[PDB]
């Protein structure tokens, strides 16, 4: 009895999936819950890309050594992002590109934050920032510092005064701090986007929302319409409302998904009600057969299968050109000829079969015409005059005392005679719509949707051409009872199509509706049969279902829950599609940029890598339904602006440096010594900080290094000189560099002799074996390399000779990076890092977004 | 158009509410005749909307014998009359081989005996009334758009009245004189 | 196109629903021909064209 | 994963009775050998299926 958006959507999925499962290949099911999909997409729309914090994340941390005058500065950004992504291997490009996508995602995730209500204290009438807002962690080294350096540190703290600056005609607090370059870049980009939006975009978005509410009979609160004009509120427009529908429709082969989402998001819920019980059962004017039905009841309750069939009928009626009916006859289910013979009558009134669009296939038209022919000739309680025509087609006769030709009732899709589209203007264009791709207005039976009606009195004494002609034809044949019954049912018919027209014109207006250009070409394509676009969905229906549909109506009890919040979902979906497209483009450009070290791969690899990281809600939405179509979609130039895209493009631009991702190929090998300190004056050694690293201050000098690769090593191994050449080079204290494979770097800190695997590990592996009568050998390069830092701790007890081994210990691997990861500085320049400008909003200031106002 | 009313009012007007096709949601607080053949019962049900049972040799019962006058009045075919009188002959034989039968032959006798009143001659609208539901539940207080009050009381009516008056935009009607049921029916007609 | 023009509407849908199976079969045939049946015993190009 | 190396064991003597790069003219110059070549190819390369 009851219906709803999600329920009818689930029914549509079941029908379409059952239809499509009939043919499958490769000889290798589930119906997704639309409730879960809608909840997930709404939650994703409600999500915030940025985040509001009172204190920025720590950028630099310090490790205190035994020395009172020296300390190490560690950049937190590099030490932590090395854990982002798994290890790299050269055999599988897909995992490598997935790791690249995760790494570039991490920078964008870290760089998006907003400062608000920073904790500060007053001093001498001037506001001074508290020691936690600035991004340093110097508190750990304080307890060991001497008084005179500590006083300088305190004075530097005293200098953190706060000034004022105007942004968007609003005063904000400005101060200096410390942050990493990649994060600061994204922060500046976000800020600039915030200032850029405030000019014109917000007003246009609010105006478009007002227009959409005007058309769709939606009234919004003043918190959505006029709240942005306050002087104490900043609206950060993460999502822009006037989304171009081309982005949604450019994804290949998504007609089914678009139709399903259109049904799910904005279909009202309601009930099926029988007509007024003041209309008696229709009595047939036929001579009595011993088992035939005298009358066909209207208050009888149909079976569940017939309920599904009438649901199909109504669903296809509410979508003019996208869904089409079709007959189906069961082997059993013994039915009298009367029910079919009157369904053939009601079919000519329920559906339209030409002019602008069609609701039924040509086979259904032929079957209905044959049924009407049989009804008109073969039914009579008394002799009736009849005349016949020459041609051998159904409905070539003239019946009744008057010469009423029945040729007009034969279906003809070129002109649409004999059905609802008989000499009526079904489609018209009046004014521009909120969505520019759907300007058409549908009107069944010429009823205008601009005027409200009352069910009690509407429809009395008003007719359209097809109904009047059909009544005249029926009364001419001498079937008085049927004519009276059909005359009595007219107001119910008018009210039902009024409700349907209102639902189509008012509620279902969305981007998911079919565009005008594709809508206009549906009928000619069906006539010609040269289907090149998406084919319309065909549904099965029975004979009794036509009668039950004609004897039922759809009444919307109340509107859909998610009707008010559809545009935000549409905008976020389009934004995610645009983000994936730009990610694909940037991946292709990056792969083209460095072919020497990047692994060659096909589009199906990194497209899958991107899809692996995309939000699950979008994937579920898009997967409700090759490579050529993928390339065609990628090459399309339609993009959807958004904050996420603005941050993603900047992240991709910042990703041009592999060192920012800490992926390097400059791995060298050179025999070196682990230092053995004198340790004769332990206090003097302790005062002077000492440490050893694998890092190289400068790359090794040219002409002192030899270059190797896979083919050089294989050629050397072909004669057995590989190990010999390596040993000779090491005895010559020369440098050797490997290349080709991009490696990953790991940072670790030790306080004593490190574990051997990293102490004496080799970036390459060599092996050989024999099978049959031939010798064989293998060579490989390790893809994971580690960088460690050694801090030498000493205590009064040990002897000077304790830290001097009898024989040398050798370390091989070396790594060069062109930026400062860990630096040894004196306590003077602890606060010298503060050189970056920050802007923070006041505590009384408010940050708002459109999704927050709608209370998602 | 959803209305809230005291439970006794809907209890007293359930018959009229059913006749006018408004569905009833209420919470409590603490021999018939048969036709010889199914065709005549179906015809009379179609004509008057009155459900009629069929005689099936159950027990000594009371039988309605539709007469030639009503046979012509109802537009019954010749075969219906033939099968009616065949069943009549069968009953004659059954009671001769040793149940009461009444030969009702006026329209008014049939109406005053059993069934619903005949139909008036006005144009038939799409729906009899503009209201769908009248209820007496706190579970659907937000469902309602208007409510009706009366001096009569229910153990749950005070709380429902308080929870319904809190609505920002709700139509309120009260009855002070006359008959409560007549006022309620007039309101449900004009609303 | 000819089936639709001739009025054979019933079997047109049946043919339309069969395309993926037909294309998969012919793709498998092409794979087998080009990948597995390659040997010196394969017919030379000139005699194939002749 | 392995790449062949040019090595000769001091205790092995190799024999190679056949040369691998067979010339197709030798097999396709035999007159009336079309059926023979087809049978040999379909015996040596055609796979089974279902």
């Amino acid at each position: 009895s009851s219906d709803s958006g999600p329920l009818l959507s689930v029914f549509a999925l079941q029908e379409i999936m059952q239809k499509v499962r009939q043919v499958q290949a490769d000889y290798m099911f589930t119906v997704p819950d639309v409730q879960k999909i809608l909840d997930d997409i709404k939650a994703l729309a409600a999500e915030q890309v940025y985040k509001i914090v009172k204190v920025p994340s720590i950028s630099f941390r310090h490790i205190v050594m035994q020395s009172r005058d020296r300390v190490l500065r560690v950049d937190t950004y590099y030490e932590e992002m090395s854990q982002v992504g798994d290890v790299i291997t050269e055999d599988e490009p897909e995992k490598f590109y997935s790791t690249i996508i995760k790494k570039v995602r991490f920078i964008r995730g870290k760089g998006s934050f907003i400062l608000h209500d920073i904790p500060t204290r007053d001093h001498r009438g001037m506001e001074v920032a508290e020691p936690e807002v600035l991004g340093v962690e110097f508190k750990n080294v304080l307890p060991v510092l001497t008084a005179e350096h500590r006083a300088m540190i305190q004075n530097a703290l005293d200098g953190s005064i706060i000034e004022n600056g105007n942004v968007a005609t609003r005063d904000v607090d400005v101060f200096i701090g410390a942050c990493s370059e990649p994060v600061y870049r994204i922060y500046n980009r976000l800020q600039g986007y915030i200032e850029a939006v405030q000019l014109q975009e917000l007003r246009n978005s609010i105006g478009w929302l007002e227009r959409l509410g005007h058309r769709k009979r939606i009234t919004y609160s003043q918190e959505v319409l006029t709240d942005f004009r306050r002087q104490d509120t900043i609206w950060v427009l993460a999502l822009q409302l006037p989304v171009n529908p081309q982005v949604v429709w450019d994804v290949p082969r998504s007609s089914i998904a678009n139709l399903i989402m259109n049904i799910a998001t904005c279909l009202p819920t309601g009930e099926y009600i029988a007509p007024n019980p003041r209309i008696s059962s229709i009595t047939l004017t036929q001579r009595i057969t011993t088992t035939g039905p005298f009358a066909i009841l209207t208050g009888s309750t149909p079976t569940a299968q017939q309920l599904n069939d009438v649901r199909k009928i109504y669903l296809a009626l509410m979508f003019p050109g996208q869904i089409i009916l079709d007959l189906k006859i069961d082997p059993g289910e013994r039915m009298d000829p009367a029910v079919r013979m009157v369904a053939g009558v009601v079919g000519h009134l329920l559906f339209t079969a030409g002019g602008r669009f069609t609701n039924l296939t040509q086979n259904m038209a032929r079957q209905l015409d044959i049924a009407l022919n049989d009804y008109l000739l073969y039914m009579y309680n008394t002799r009736v005059q009849v005349n016949y025509g020459p041609t051998g087609e159904p409905l070539d006769f003239q019946i009744g005392r008057n010469q009423y030709d029945c040729n007009v009732f034969r279906a003809d899709f070129a002109t649409g005679t004999g059905y609802n589209g008989w000499a009526t203007i079904d489609v018209e264009y009046r004014e521009p719509a909120p969505y520019v791709h759907a300007q058409r207005y549908i009107r069944y039976c010429g009823i205008d949707s601009r005027e409200l009606i009352n069910p009690t009195t509407y429809g009395i004494g008003m007719t359209y051409h097809c109904y009047n002609e059909m009544l005249r034809m029926l009364v001419a044949a001498g079937k008085d009872s049927e004519a009276a019954y059909f005359r009595s049912m007219l107001p119910f018919h008018m009210v039902r199509f009024a409700r349907i027209n209102q639902i189509i014109n008012e509620d279902l207006h969305s981007v998911f509706s079919l565009p005008d250009d594709m809508f206009n070409a549906l009928l000619p394509d069906l006539i010609a049969g040269a289907h090149q676009n998406a084919d319309p969905v065909v549904l099965d229906v029975s004979w009794i279902s036509l009668w039950f549909a004609f004897n039922r109506s759809f009444e919307p009890t109340h509107r859909n829950e998610m009707l008010e919040v559809a545009p935000l979902i549409e905008s976020v979906y389009a934004s995610e599609l645009s983000v994936m497209k730009v990610d694909m483009r940037h991946l292709s450009l990056m792969q083209r940029r460095f072919p020497d070290v990047l692994i060659q791969a096909r589009p199906s690899h990194f497209w899958k890598a991107v899809l692996n990281d995309s939000p699950e809600a979008v994937k579920a939405v898009m997967n409700l339904s090759n490579i050529r179509d993928m390339m065609r979609w990628v090459m399309l130039p339609s993009l959807q602006p958004s904050l996420k895209l603005a941050l993603e493009e900047e992240a991709w631009a910042a990703a041009n440096d592999f060192e920012d991702l800490m992926l390097t190929d400059q791995v060298y090998m050179h025999r070196d010594m682990l230092p053995e300190p004198r340790l004769d004056d332990i206090e003097r050694f302790r005062q002077e900080g000492f440490y050893y690293t694998n890092m190289l201050e400068a790359p090794p000098e040219i002409d002192r290094v030899v270059q190797y690769t896979y083919e050089i090593a294989r050629l050397q191994a072909n004669m057995g000189q590989f190990r010999a050449a390596l040993r000779r080079i090491m005895d010559d204290d020369d440098w050797v560099r490997f290349g080709g494979v991009l490696r990953t770097v790991r940072v670790k800190f030790y306080d004593a002799r490190p574990p051997d695997d990293v102490l004496q590990g080799l970036p390459f592996s060599y092996d050989t074996n024999e099978r049959g009568g031939l010798a064989y050998a293998t060579i490989k390069y390790a893809t994971e390399t580690t960088i460690f830092y050694l801090i030498y701790n000493v205590e009064f007890s040990n002897t000077p000779d304790s830290l001097v081994l009898i024989n040398p210990t050798y370390t091989m691997t070396k790594v060069f990076i062109n930026k400062r990861i860990v630096e040894r500085v004196r306590v003077g320049q602890i606060l010298a890092v503060l050189n970056r400008r920050f802007v923070a909003y006041k505590g009384k200031m408010r940050i708002m977004d459109i999704t927050q106002s709608l209370k998602m | 158009a959803m209305l809230l009313a005291p439970g006794d009012v809907i209890k007293r007007s359930s018959e009229e509410l059913k006749q006018r096709q408004i569905q009833i949601n209420l919470i409590d607080w603490t021999g018939r005749w048969v036709v010889l053949t199914e065709e005549i019962a179906r015809a009379i049900e179609s004509k008057y909307g009155t459900k009629i049972d069929v005689y099936r040799d159950e027990v000594p019962a009371q039988i309605i014998e539709v007469e030639r006058s009503l046979q012509k009045e109802l537009g019954i075919s010749r075969e219906g009359v033939a099968e009616q009188t065949e069943r009549l002959r069968d009953l004659r034989r059954k009671e001769k081989s040793g149940i009461t039968i009444e030969g009702v032959m006026s329209q008014k006798k049939l109406l005053s005996m059993i069934g619903g009143v005949e139909r008036k001659m006005a144009p038939i609208g799409a729906r009899e009334s503009a209201v769908m539901l009248v209820s007496n539940s706190i579970k659907d207080v937000v469902r309602a758009t208007a409510y009706f009050t009366a001096p009569t009381g229910d153990p749950h009516w005070k709380e429902v009245a308080r929870e319904a008056s809190k609505k920002k935009n709700i139509l309120a009607y009260t009855s002070t004189g006359g008959d409560v049921k007549t006022e309620f029916l007039h309101l449900i007609d004009h609303l």
